[PDB]
């Protein structure tokens, strides 16, 4: 929460980065950005999705129960 | 300048920087420099020479920073290229 | 008995074995747990934390590592509960002590 | 040594903006706070032109919004930008809400709790802005809470003619929600910098929990430019809201101007406020409503003393992970049902939304918290 | 092996300068140079090199002092740039 | 190409704010009469300049 240098203690770890202006700006956009969204994607649906399909037939189910109650006059 | 001249002159002195220098100096250069024409050298250098190359070496290039030890608050690659070069800051 | 295998795919399917943490890498840090973490021996103490950079890199870049370095559940070596459940018996010592 | 690291507002600059350290993993769900703030002054600057436009007086009110959105030049996208940065200004403060509850960060107390004041400080003024501009809608929402708050006993009646300023909603209505809508967020400024101020005392938070103190990174120059990419994109969809359709979220039976006899059939909020109105006409009591709305918010403020787990986020928890999906599609539910008038089915999955939301809230977070807490031997 | 295959490599003909400062006499110093390197009979790299520039930091909190070095580019033996 | 662009408006500081400010005046020319094309490209007939023509 402080400034640096009273945070924390670590043992020996070596840390390499490359200059920016040395390497490219987007390191493969399309051959392992779009394998790398199908995984994030199938390990977050079966999570998120079964509440919005369940969503999505109460929304169904009560405009038709809805239009049940009034298209009979 | 001055400082360049004193250390030159005090460090080419006795017998074993002499000789390292004849070495060092046949071998990179192809000849051993006397120092009259350090000298000259030293003569053909004014402010304006050392602002104009220091503007082409140091300023806005991509640096190589080393660490060892308690570097916590040793910044960050872009903090050092952001302190490199000046908007006059 | 299934109730290991329910364990065993929770440790698969938590999400935590992904990123090469063990099962005390992932602890939440009250004044107890805080105390624990200080009582540790060194190597332990630095492979730890060496752990948990390796988790924020990946989880920075959202890499999940191959499949040759995930943690096992096999050899889970977890380690830190005993330090924890020392720190809560002295606590809970000295909460008696004072409410008696 | 230095500028910046001795002159005393430059240490607060500091601390604040260019060397606090900030973790290296936080994701773009931490890109509301500044999203907040941009649409906090965006609110505040695009509100002054209004009302340096404005004649607050049940005469001449909606006369002088049309007065506005016709004649000054570019009054209309003043008022577009004003009212969608309205809408904006929530879904992002829903979503920051979304953020401090999913991964943890509710184990601050503090910071906590003034968040929540900041939550009912903007809830009331966007209200009180919405009343302003004197339709008739605003008119019937102005009646409707006012006696919302009139049915409590033994304090109400005497609080509701004392701030109607009057018996019904009259001039001095619309002068004292104009005043408080004008004073109002800059006391949101005050004790935004108040929640900004034990955030930078205690740090923030990651997406796994762990407490990141070995990888902080100072947050400028990488957040900076992260907030300004979140700021580009979030002027762009508020841009293409003022500018595409303007009424596809706003209400249409606002337009009419304020006729006190009518009673329109679709009373509604403004989109924002739907929930809080499910969880009161899903409920058939008086003081059960109200209290049942100032509990739901109030069960915002309970949610600290419910960590009973032991990891701090929840992206390792699958089983509570799924459990706060059912609690979001829930109040999604509760916000479509609110938007809807009241009959058989609606009236019965209402009650039931409820019911469901406080369930998954005070019962359900706790027995999947049990069983995690029992399910990895701890 | 290796070393003996390095060292039949390396030393031979015009990469090794005999060196002598001080008080003694050049004639002799060429005298003897012709005749005792006689027999070493000397008879294909330095490529360009890529400065690449970057940060490496080796952490190591348990100790007092740290220590820094930072480096641009120079321009090399050949140049006025160098004085 | 680019490495004239960079010698000339990259180095110092006070050539980039003057190259910034008058590319953000030929943008301003260039892009209004692009936009101005374009939307009375998409909307010829309807619009109130040719039934001023009328006129
Ligand atoms: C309409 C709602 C739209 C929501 C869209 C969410 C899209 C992302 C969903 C997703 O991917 O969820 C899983 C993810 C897990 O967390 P993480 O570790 O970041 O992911 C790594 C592996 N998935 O989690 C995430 O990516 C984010 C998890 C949700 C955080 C935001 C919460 C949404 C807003 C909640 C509003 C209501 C909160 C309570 C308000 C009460 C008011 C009275
Ligand atoms: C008035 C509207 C609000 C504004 C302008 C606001 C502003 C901010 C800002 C600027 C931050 C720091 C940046 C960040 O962490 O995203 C922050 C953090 C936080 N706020 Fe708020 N906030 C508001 C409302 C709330 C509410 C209603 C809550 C919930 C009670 C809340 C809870 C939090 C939490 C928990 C954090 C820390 C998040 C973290 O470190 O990861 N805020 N807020
Ligand atoms: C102190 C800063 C603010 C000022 C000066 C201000 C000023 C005004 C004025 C003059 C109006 C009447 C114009 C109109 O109705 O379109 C108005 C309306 C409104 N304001 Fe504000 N406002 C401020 C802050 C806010 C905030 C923080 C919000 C919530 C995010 C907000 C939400 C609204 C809404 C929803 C309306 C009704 C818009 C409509 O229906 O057309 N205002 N405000």
């Amino acid at each position: 929460g402080r400034q640096f240098g009273h945070l924390t203690r670590v043992r020996h770890v070596i840390t390499y980065s490359l200059s920016p202006f040395e390497q490219r700006a987007f390191p493969h956009y399309f051959s392992k950005g779009i394998p790398n969204v199908l995984r994030r994607t199938r390990a977050c649906i079966l999570r998120v999705a079964p509440p919005f399909v369940v969503f999505y037939l109460v929304y169904t189910w009560g405009t038709q129960e809805f239009e049940k109650s009034k298209r009979k006059n | 300048k001055n400082l360049l001249r004193n250390a030159l002159v005090s460090h080419l002195d006795g017998t074993t920087p002499v000789c390292e220098d004849i070495g060092r100096s046949l071998l990179t250069y192809g000849r051993r420099i006397p120092l009259a024409e350090w000298e000259s050298r030293i003569a053909e250098v004014d402010a304006r020479v050392v602002r104009e190359v220091c503007s082409k070496y140091f300023y806005d290039q991509c640096p190589a920073v080393a660490g060892f030890g308690p570097i916590e608050q040793l910044p960050d690659y872009n903090r050092i290229r952001s302190g490199m070069f000046w908007l006059r800051f | 008995k299934w109730l290991e295998g329910i364990r065993k795919w929770y440790y698969n399917a938590a999400g935590f074995n992904k990123l090469g943490l063990m099962r005390d890498d992932t602890i939440h840090e009250n004044d107890d747990v805080k105390e624990a973490i200080r009582r540790l021996p060194e190597n332990l103490y630095n492979d730890r934390v060496f752990r948990i950079k390796r988790a924020l890199d990946l989880s920075m870049r959202q890499q999940i590592l191959p499949k040759e370095q995930w943690t096992k559940y096999e050899e889970d070596k977890f380690y830190l509960e005993p330090y924890l459940k020392e720190v809560i018996r002295e606590r809970k010592e000295r909460e008696e002590w004072t409410k008696k | 040594i230095n500028i910046r690291k001795t002159h005393p507002l430059m240490k607060i600059v500091n601390n604040a903006f260019i060397d606090l350290p900030a973790p290296s993993n936080i994701s773009s769900w931490w890109n509301f706070g500044s999203l907040l703030g941009i649409c906090l002054i965006l609110q505040i600057l695009t509100g002054l032109f209004l009302a340096m436009h404005y004649t607050p007086d049940t005469t001449t009110a909606f006369s002088s919004v049309t007065h506005i959105c016709r004649d000054v030049n570019y009054g209309w996208i003043i008022r577009y930008m004003h009212a969608n940065g309205a809408s904006m200004f929530f879904i992002c403060l829903f979503m920051h809400v979304g953020r401090g509850l999913y991964y943890g960060s509710y184990t601050f107390l503090e910071t906590w709790n003034i968040g929540v004041i900041l939550l009912f400080a903007t809830m009331a003024t966007a209200f009180m802005g919405y009343v302003l501009p004197w339709g008739q809608m605003s008119f019937w929402g102005a009646t409707v809470i006012t006696n919302l708050l009139s049915a409590i006993p033994y304090i109400g009646t005497n609080l509701v003619e004392w701030i109607w300023g009057g018996f019904s909603v009259d001039k001095a209505t619309l002068t004292r929600f104009f005043a408080f809508h004008f004073i109002f967020p800059f006391i949101i400024a005050a004790l935004a910098m108040v929640h900004l101020l034990f955030l930078h005392e205690t740090g923030s938070n990651n997406p796994t929990g762990i407490p990141s103190d070995t990888d902080k990174i100072p947050f400028h120059p990488y957040y900076t430019i992260k907030d300004i990419l979140g700021a580009i994109l979030l002027i762009l969809i508020l841009m293409l809201l003022v500018l595409f359709t303007p009424d596809l979220l706003g209400d249409p039976d606002n337009y009419t101007p304020a006729n006190p006899l009518n009673t329109p059939p679709h009373i509604k909020p403004e989109w924002y406020f739907l929930f809080a109105y499910a969880i009161l006409r899903s409920i058939p009591n008086k003081l059960g409503g109200v209290l049942a709305l100032v509990l739901s918010i109030l069960v915002l403020v309970i949610m600290p003393l419910l960590h009973t787990s032991k990891q701090r986020s929840m992206m390792f928890r699958p089983i509570s992970q799924c459990m706060f999906w059912i609690l979001v599609a829930d109040l999604l539910t509760l916000t479509w049902i609110g938007g809807q008038p009241v009959e058989h089915p609606y009236i019965i999955i209402g009650q039931l939304a409820s019911i469901m939301y406080f369930l998954i809230i005070l019962v359900m977070m706790p027995v999947a918290s049990i069983i995690e807490n029992n399910l990895l031997k701890w | 092996a290796d070393l003996t295959e390095y060292l039949s490599r390396h030393y031979k003909a015009p990469r090794m300068v005999l060196a002598a400062a001080g008080g003694l006499e050049h004639r002799q110093l060429l005298d003897l140079a012709q005749k005792h390197f006689s027999g070493l009979s000397g008879t294909p790299t330095l490529t360009p090199c890529r400065f690449t520039g970057s940060e490496i930091r080796h952490r190591e909190d348990g100790l007092p002092l740290a220590h820094v070095a930072i480096a641009v580019e120079g321009p090399g033996w050949a140049n006025p740039d160098n004085v | 190409l680019t490495a004239r662009l960079y010698s000339l408006l990259f180095r110092r500081t006070s050539t980039f704010a003057l190259t910034i400010v008058v590319g953000a005046l030929f943008f301003e020319r260039a892009f209004d009469q692009g936009a101005d094309a374009i939307y009375e490209h998409i909307n010829e007939g309807k619009l109130w300049k040719h039934i001023k023509h009328k006129y």
